[PDB]
RNA sequence: CUAGACCGUAAGGUCGGGUCGAACGGCCUCUAGUGCAGAUCUUGGUGGUAGUAGCAAAUAUUCAAAUGAGAACUUUGAAG
């Protein structure tokens, strides 16, 4: 399957970059069957689109 | 013998990628271990767990460990199988020290 | 049908054909004439082994400044090579020939490639660019393929008087 | 088209065989945009070179799954 448009949808509903979205491996097709941005959203709601958090940069060394 | 059979290996990965090209070190690896695999189970398919990838490049394409304790599984290919009847599995061992640990079988039971 | 020469019987005969075909046509022709005239489950096995890099194609013609190998010791020959998307092709038409051969009716075991034939295709065109704004042809060189798979089959003397004379004479002081 | 035949010193002419499909000759004369190996000739087609020169700047890829006839290169995840 191709999800580069899931993933860019999921990027601009999210508000994170591309880099920042995970969509669930085991859940392609369920993901595939999802072409508009209010289905990104219930992705997102029910887990199978997540904001996959900020790798951090520490200060306390500084 | 017992086609399908499970062991424990350390491979010494310093003298395989002694002198190798530093972008190419941890790659390398990747191969070393599958000519590895098909050395002692005799089996063409080699198939890597991407944790097993992920210890070999833990610490970057440069940095690969000098010893590597792997559980090298030989089973049964299934799912519509390729040429081949059987395939190996390769998986990391979780030790403190790679050091000092001789092959041994594992009980599937 | 139309061919190229052929000298066998067509009753026992099945064929198989690709043009214009997106391989290269000098390292098709070398791979079609090293499974010339072999028996058609041999060459197949061969091929396989071509593909996997056991066995070699012995290039005999268009061949100059190839590598040498050890795989071509049993060709007679040092320059060898594994050339996978002719082999890919002509195993193929392989494929084609033979289930053309159990449609007519014809016997496995009996197979032989009595026929197989590389033509230059036309040429497809593309341009490659050079120094100083110069353009130059960057052209593929394809292939026609054939090829037959057949099974195996298992003036009175004038003489003058002398002669019959003494033939005779011969004949007269012989028993 | 034809290491098949015959005539002419020769330019050439004729015949057989194959391919082919709709027009074309002999002779007497008339007429010319009338005969090519060359012109770094014109246009077009094609070789050897040669499966050769090469496809080496911009640090770098790897594991698995999914898809598919086919995956170094597509997608997803993991990682660097
Ligand atoms: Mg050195
Ligand atoms: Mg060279
Ligand atoms: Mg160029
Ligand atoms: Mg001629
Ligand atoms: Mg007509
Ligand atoms: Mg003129
Ligand atoms: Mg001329
Ligand atoms: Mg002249
Ligand atoms: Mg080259």
């Amino acid at each position: 399957a191709n999800l580069r448009t899931q993933k860019r949808l999921a990027a601009s509903v999210v508000g994170v970059g591309k880099r920042k979205v995970w969509l669930d491996p085991n859940e392609t097709s369920e993901i595939a069957q999802a072409n508009s941005r209010n289905a990104i959203r219930k992705l997102v709601k029910n887990g199978t689109i997540v904001k996959k958090a900020v790798t951090v940069h520490s200060k306390s060394r500084t | 013998l017992k086609d399908v059979v499970t062991r424990e290996y350390t491979i010494n990965l310093h003298k395989r990628l002694h002198g190798v090209s530093f972008k190419k070190r941890a790659p390398r690896a990747v191969k070393e271990i599958k000519k590895f695999a098909k050395l002692h189970m005799g089996t063409d398919d080699v198939r890597l767990a991407p944790e097993l990838n992920q210890a070999i490049w833990k610490r970057g394409v440069k940095g690969v460990e000098y010893r590597l304790r792997l559980r090298i599984s030989r089973k049964r290919n299934e799912e519509e199988d390729a040429k081949n009847p059987l395939f190996s599995y390769v998986e990391p061992v979780l030790v403190a020290s790679a050091k000092g640990l001789q092959t041994v079988v594992v009980e599937e039971d | 049908a139309r061919y190229g020469a052929t000298s066998t019987n067509p009753a026992k005969s099945a064929s198989a054909r690709g043009s214009y075909l997106r391989v290269s046509f000098k390292n098709t022709r070398e791979t079609a004439q090293a499974i010339n005239g072999w028996e058609l489950t041999k060459a197949q096995k061969y091929l396989e082994q071509v593909l996997d890099h056991q066995r070699a194609i012995p290039f005999r013609r268009f061949n100059s400044s190839i590598g040498r190998t050890a795989q071509g010791k049993e060709f007679g020959v040092t320059k060898a090579r594994w050339p996978a998307k002719s082999v890919k092709f002509v195993q193929g038409l392989l494929q084609n020939a033979a289930a053309n051969a159990e449609a007519k009716g014809l016997d496995a075991t009996k197979l032989y490639v009595s026929h197989i034939q590389v033509n230059q295709a036309p040429k497809q065109r593309r341009r490659t660019y050079r120094a100083h704004g110069r353009i130059n042809k960057y052209e593929s060189s394809p292939s026609h393929i054939e090829l037959v798979v057949t099974e195996k089959e298992e003036k009175v003397v004038r003489l003058t008087s002398r002669q019959r004379g003494r033939i005779a004479a011969q004949k007269r002081i012989a028993a």
